[PDB]
């Protein structure tokens, strides 16, 4: 909001504070900036005038990314999350570096632990190489260093490392995010055979991926938040299946829900996982995170801290549901006498035509 | 055997027909099959072509009722904007 | 006749540009009685019109001024 | 068996492969998304 | 009507009784469209923040006390209704008559004279 | 203090994968991918249909590239007139704010995979017009471009030599070898 910034190292940059083309001052690398949320971190930089280094694997991903920015303001690097060099020269010159990557299943070259720690290592080890002034880390929901789930383990393993090599790093726990290109209510809009074996009663508290792009930039501005732990979450706790019902008030779709129990589930869900090139949805991770419920840090900062109200994901669903709405001319109610009656004062028919 | 089964089914048509005039225009089409087919099982079995003649001049007679009948609907319709019985 | 008041009074009794409550009668004016403006007439009888699901012309949208003529085009109105 | 049934087959067995093609190998995005 | 669904022959207010009525009549056809308008560019805000909004607009002109400025501000008005309600406007256009959904929002002078000076004139 | 027990000694040994653009090929099933990116690359370059937004001028440059002294067929190009039959968008002529919505949205209806071409000065960076109230200083402010050429108009055979620089670059789109990586 200031016209002035002293980044952490003690440089002074003098904004102006407009629109594309003007003088943000920010230089950022986004660390992945081609899934769901870090659209959100790129565009809220780059329409405000700032530098934003973009690490890509796939050169057609990225390419929605840099319709955001005037000349000279998306730069994009090509890098791998095993190759140091393209980490390091992506951070050299950056003030802010985030990082956002992360899967939710193994894959042929990255177990969650190959992703979560091996690359927040090679990364943050960067950082430090070149006394970055701000690091944010965006963890999960349920991070721990001693869980079941290698998601809840592996990322919360990270964390750690963050801050053991650099102690003033931001983490972002960030609830199941919920909106448009999600997959939370896409999921449930989109798929029709759905395998669980938790009967759909996951808890949590769904958090709109926008709010977290917004805080994300409001932990850039605000020098106070460095060094500290944030939990970003909704307002309302909710289930999956409460979830569902939404998704389903609003589209009408009928699903298949087949839930499996977790004996006969989770050693099928590796097999699927490990001969699908795709992302399936379930995998056998995945599926123990079904089980889990999510627990809020009470020694974490919130939304609250940052200015920020969270919305619910009621008030969005009719909104991000709304393309999904098959409604013809078929569809319609059975029409009523009054309307009946005004139908004679028309013909239907063109007997010259 | 089918050939009795097809015409229960035009006839099974007008049994759960409350609002479709169009599904009784369907039906009709459905109990004329049945009969056409059965004179035609018939006729293979006792070596006559008058059973194959007899089909075919009631498959055009078919086709004029559709004629006669998707017209007659078309008038209808002009006047009304609507199949639709109300019940 | 009691419905259309009854419809029409709750209506009033949300509306929040009325200057209070309870000062709605049978023959309640919406400038002298409601204190309601020129432009918060016409919000009023739009309320009026939708809640009865019919369309008030101009020409007589003109006329509704007062609660009782607006309660003697409503019962005019065949449809309700 | 006859020629004929071999043939409608034959051509079915094609119809269907030319589905597999599309299917297994094009990109499959999810999202799929009154008058008178 | 003759040439488009909502067209208006233009037209010279004759007094203010006239041009007073013609103020009510466009007044009462906005807000009456507001549904209308609210799904066709699928507006997400309550039908009640789209008239209260329309409301501001003519609340804008209110003090207007000459004859011919009152006939330019209701053909101004005709002509956006004609455009809205035949879906010429595109929801773009639409949705960026309500001043909060640019990035900086509604807030966009300085509140006061310090909040403006720490923040450069805005 | 440690963060986990196998740290300050696993980090000793750690393996470096090339980028893929110095990515070399090895192996039967690196071949095999590759030659599935070859086969694939060789139709998205053997059949190049173009969607087409004759905006302006640049439109008759384009218009020449079809008649019989430069012919697209012969290269196996064929302008479409359906964003879903397309593989190509070019945007030829100047973009105005109120024609911009209708690119957004063609462009949104090519199913994927998806190229632009910018042609010619005012789509590029909005050219003679480009301080002007009613003109969209560059179409990629709407949409990603891929690649731009320049020239008002660029000559039938500038607008071909972008075609081959995008035909170049599909040679060189890693599919199956890029999902093999990661
Ligand atoms: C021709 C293709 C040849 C592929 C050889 C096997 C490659 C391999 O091991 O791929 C593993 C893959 C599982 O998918 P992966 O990429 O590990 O993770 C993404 C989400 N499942 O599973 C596969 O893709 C292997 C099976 C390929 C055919 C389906
Ligand atoms: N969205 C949610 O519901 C929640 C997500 N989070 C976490 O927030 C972060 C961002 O979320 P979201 O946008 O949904 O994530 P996505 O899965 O949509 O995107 C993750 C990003 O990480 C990159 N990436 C993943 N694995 C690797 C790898 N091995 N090497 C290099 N790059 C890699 C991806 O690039 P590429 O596309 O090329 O793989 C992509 O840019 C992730 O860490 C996620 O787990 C936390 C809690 C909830
Ligand atoms: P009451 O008697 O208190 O007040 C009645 C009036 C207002 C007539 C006054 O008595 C009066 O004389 N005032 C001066 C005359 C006047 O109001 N002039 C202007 C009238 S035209 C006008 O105001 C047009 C406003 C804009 C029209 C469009 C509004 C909606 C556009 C956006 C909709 C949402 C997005 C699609
Ligand atoms: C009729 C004969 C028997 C059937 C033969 C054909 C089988 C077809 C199914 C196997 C191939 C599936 O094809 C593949 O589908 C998946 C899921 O929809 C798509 O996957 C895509 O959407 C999913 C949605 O969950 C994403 O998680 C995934 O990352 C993305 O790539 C692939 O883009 C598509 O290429
Ligand atoms: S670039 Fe030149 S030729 Fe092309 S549309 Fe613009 S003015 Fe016409």
């Amino acid at each position: 909001i200031s016209d002035i910034h002293i980044t952490r190292t003690g440089k002074p940059l003098i904004r102006i504070q407009g629109g594309r083309s003007s003088l943000g001052e920010h230089t950022a690398t986004v660390f992945g900036a081609t899934g769901q949320l870090g659209r959100y971190i790129v565009n809220r930089l780059a329409r405000q005038g700032c530098t934003v280094i973009v690490p890509y694997r796939e050169e057609m991903a990225k390419r929605h990314l840099k319709v955001s920015g005037d000349l000279g303001r998306v730069i994009f690097m090509e890098f791998d999350l095993r190759n140091t060099q393209s980490i390091e020269e992506s951070v050299r010159h950056s003030d802010v570096v985030y990082n956002l990557i992360g899967r939710d299943y193994p894959t042929k070259n990255f177990s969650l632990a190959d992703v979560h720690i091996e690359g927040t290592e090679r990364i943050v080890e960067a950082v430090a190489k070149y006394d970055v002034d701000r690091f944010i880390q965006v963890s999960t929901y349920n991070a721990n260093p001693d869980s079941t789930c290698e998601f809840f383990r592996t990322k919360g393993i990270a964390e750690k490392v963050a801050r053991h090599v650099f102690p003033e790093t931001t983490i972002v726990r960030p609830a199941p995010m919920f909106g448009f290109e999600d997959r939370l209510l896409l999921k449930l809009a989109s798929v029709t055979n759905l395998f669980t074996s938790n009967h759909m009663r996951e808890k949590f508290w769904p958090v709109h991926v926008n709010e977290v792009g917004e805080a994300l930039e409001r932990m850039l501005y605000d020098d106070s938040t460095a060094g500290q732990t944030f939990e970003l979450y909704g307002p309302r706790q909710y289930s999956m299946a409460q979830i569902a019902e939404l998704v389903d008030r609003e589209i009408y779709k009928k699903r298949r829900h087949i839930n499996l129990p977790k004996p006969i589930l989770q050693p099928l869900a590796e097999l699927i996982n490990r001969v699908l090139w795709w992302d399936t949805g379930l995998s056998r991770d995945q599926v123990e995170r079904e089980f889990h419920d999510q627990v809020i840090d009470p020694t974490a900062k919130t939304f609250k801290d940052l200015g920020m109200e969270p919305t619910d994901i009621s008030k969005w669903t009719y909104h991000y549901l709304l393309p999904y709405r098959p409604s013809t001319y078929y569809d319609l109610p059975p029409s009523t006498e009054k309307e009946m009656r005004e139908e004679r004062k028309y013909l239907h028919v063109l007997d010259d035509q | 055997n089918i050939t009795l089964i097809l015409f229960l089914i035009g006839i099974l048509g007008f049994v759960l027909n409350r609002k479709n005039i169009i599904l009784m225009l369907i039906s009709i089409e459905i109990m004329l099959l049945s009969i056409t087919f059965l004179i035609l099982l018939s006729s293979l079995n006792m070596d006559d072509i008058i059973g194959q003649t007899y089909a075919i001049y009631i498959i055009v007679v078919a086709g004029a009722e559709s004629a006669i009948g998707l017209g007659i609907l078309v008038a209808f319709y002009r006047l009304r904007g609507s199949i639709a019985i109300e019940y | 006749k009691v419905e259309v008041y009854e419809r029409i009074k709750s209506l009033l009794a949300g509306f929040d540009k009325v200057n209070d409550p309870n000062n709605i009668t049978e023959t309640a004016h919406f400038a002298n009685d409601l204190g309601l403006d020129s432009l918060d007439t016409v919000e009023v009888v739009m309320a009026i019109e939708e809640e009865f699901s019919i369309e008030i012309p101009d020409k007589d949208a003109d006329q509704i001024h007062s609660v009782d003529k607006a309660i003697e085009y409503i019962l005019r109105q065949p449809d309700a | 068996m006859s020629a004929m049934s071999i043939y409608i087959i034959f051509v079915s067995i094609i119809a269907i492969l030319f589905l597999a093609i599309d299917l297994i190998f094009a990109p499959h995005n999810p999202y799929k998304e009154q008058s008178r | 009507v003759q040439p488009t669904k909502f067209a208006v022959t233009v037209r010279q207010s004759r007094n203010w009784a006239d041009a007073k009525q013609r103020v009510i009549a466009a007044y009462r056809a906005w807000i009456r469209a507001a549904p209308e308008i609210q799904t066709m560019y699928s507006i997400p805000f309550p039908v009640s923040h789209i008239r209260t909004r329309i409301r501001q607009e003519f609340e804008r002109h209110r003090y207007v006390n000459k004859l011919n400025v009152v006939d330019v501000l209701l053909q101004q008005s005709n002509a956006d209704f004609q455009e809205t309600m035949n879906f010429w406007r595109q929801q773009s256009h639409v949705m960026a008559f309500f001043k909060e959904e640019h990035f900086r929002g509604e807030k966009r002078l300085p509140s006061n004279f310090i909040t403006g000076f720490l923040e450069g004139r805005n | 203090v440690e963060p986990y027990p196998g740290y300050e000694l696993r980090k000793s040994l750690r393996k470096e994968v090339p980028l893929p653009s110095q990515e070399g090929t090895k192996g039967l099933v690196q071949y095999a991918l590759t030659t599935l990116d070859i086969i694939t690359n060789w139709a998205r370059q053997g059949s190049f249909w173009p969607m087409t937004f004759g905006l302006a001028c640049c439109a008759v440059e384009m218009m020449h590239l079809s008649t019989p002294r430069y012919d697209q067929d012969r290269l196996g190009i064929i302008f479409r007139a359906s964003p879903r039959q397309s593989d190509v968008m070019i945007v030829a002529g100047t973009l105005t704010n109120k024609m911009a919505p209708a690119l957004r949205q063609v462009y949104d209806q090519m199913p994927d995979p998806r190229w632009v071409i910018s042609m010619g000065s005012c789509a590029n960076g909005g050219g003679y017009y480009h301080y002007s109230y009613s003109v969209v200083r560059g179409c990629d402010r709407i949409v990603p471009v891929d690649v731009y050429v320049p020239g008002c108009p660029p000559t039938s055979e500038a607008l071909m030599y972008g075609i081959f620089q995008l035909q170049r670059k599909m040679r060189n789109t890693k599919i199956t070898r890029m999902w093999y990586r990661k």
